[PDB]
């Protein structure tokens, strides 16, 4: 079955300046029909697949004037002029000249852009959760720059790290930035054998950690 | 104009078979072929076959022999993939596609489980601009999907993905808004949970 290698894995570009992404066959993709089946594709977070692009150049309508293909034998590229934050998302090429069809395994594509803090925020455990003897804390730390991140939970100022499930984004895809959920799951009777609850947050836009709390 | 139509996902247990639908419309049904393609979470594309509805060519990848088998029902534009004996290994994304256009497709879940509907909880804050939320609370299988005010409010949203924790899955979805707007105006949560054909509709109160 034939072999298709996509590179780089992830790339991370400058907005405005141009992106490349390289795709490889382990067998010319030249049809006896004097065709070349290779196709583009993306996958935003969520989203089902989308073509970009088909016979190695020919763009989908629908799709922005920025993507280009080329390439031939068993080497192609996929260039885009300039990237958005609409662009983001997982791209594939795919091969249909030989049966059966087989995919790359994917190229992450990614946008820097200037740093920006989260903006926190903690929810304490709903009333309706309440009497059915649970007791789930949230914390939601939004629209930051750059991905890397981390939290830390303290009740009545200790630190608490079991019954912590925490979730992350994937590039928005309006302003490229990143957002995180966690959450602290207690039962009911020690939730409120305590008092304080404390959400807080390690990234580079600050120097100490940025704190959000309540009280019950 | 042009769609496919498949379901949202689909729960069975392990030997069982099942038959996962694609219907398809706004095109002559019997003109393209109709593919099948498989996504394992997290992990990537697999092509199964597929199939010219006109006059029931065909093709399989041969990995998937025996266990998988396409048909169609040109009286209602409908194709079919069944699949047998089913194991943890055939737990994934199922894709129907035809040139240029794919589906939905159906999550399947293969386990011996009850499907569990989600408990959802709102999130106010305590006291410019704000954030509210939604937490899915204890469900299976995935997915779920949350839209805030029947999808009117789009703009400013955070849907994270699901955490899985003692055999059930959670997530949770954000939304910023004006102080203006509420608690002025209604905010609701709307949560679907396809596998129990079950839908949860949380207004926002303020606390």
């Amino acid at each position: 079955e034939l072999e298709m290698t996509q590179s780089p894995l992830t790339l991370s570009v400058t907005t405005g300046q141009p992106a490349s992404i390289s795709c490889k066959s382990s067998q010319s993709l030249l049809d006896s029909d004097g065709k070349t089946y290779l196709n583009w594709l993306l996958q935003r977070p969520g989203q089902s697949p989308k073509r970009l692009i088909y016979l190695v150049s020919k763009v989908d309508s629908g799709v922005p004037d920025r993507f280009t293909g080329s390439g031939s034998g068993t080497d192609f590229t996929l260039k885009i002029s300039r990237v958005e934050a609409e662009d983001l998302g997982v791209y594939y090429c795919w091969q249909g000249t030989h049966s059966p069809l087989t995919f790359g395994a994917g190229t992450k594509l990614e946008l820097k852009r200037a740093d920006a803090a989260p903006t926190v925020s903690i929810f304490p455990p709903s009333s309706e959760q309440l009497t059915s003897g649970g007791a789930s804390v949230v914390c939601f730390l939004n629209n930051f720059y750059p991905k890397d991140i981390n939290v830390k939970w303290k009740i009545d100022g200790s630190e608490r790290q079991n019954g912590v499930l925490n979730s992350w984004t994937d590039q928005d895809s309006k302003d490229s930035t990143y957002s995180m959920s966690s959450t602290l799951t207690l039962t009911k009777d020690e939730y409120e054998r305590h008092n304080s609850y404390t959400c807080e947050a390690t990234h580079k836009t600050s120097t100490s950690p940025i704190v959000k709390s309540f009280n019950r | 104009q042009v769609q496919l139509l498949e379901s949202g996902a689909e729960l069975v247990k392990p030997g069982a078979p099942v038959r996962l639908s694609c219907k398809a419309s706004g095109y002559t049904f019997t003109n393209y072929w109709m593919n099948w393609v498989k996504q394992r979470p997290g992990r990537g594309l697999e092509w199964i076959g597929r199939i010219d509805p006109s006059d029931s060519e065909t093709h399989y990848n041969q990995n998937f022999k025996d266990k998988a088998t396409l048909t169609v029902d040109k009286s209602s534009s409908t194709a079919y993939i069944q699949l047998s004996s089913l194991t943890s290994e055939d737990s994934a994304v199922y894709y129907c596609a035809r040139s240029g256009y794919w589906g939905q497709g159906t999550t399947l879940t293969v386990s011996s489980a009850k499907t569990t509907p989600p408990s959802v909880y709102p999130l106010a804050p305590g006291s410019s601009m704000v954030t509210l939320g939604c937490l899915v609370k204890g469900y299976f299988p995935e997915p779920v999907t949350v839209t805030w005010n029947s999808g009117s409010l789009s703009s400013g949203v955070h849907t994270f993905p699901a955490v899985l924790q003692s055999d059930l899955y959670t997530l949770s979805s954000s939304v910023t808004v004006p102080s203006s707007t509420w608690p002025s105006e209604t905010v609701t949560c709307n949560v679907a949970h396809p596998a129990s054909s079950t839908k949860v509709d949380k207004k926002i109160v303020p606390r």
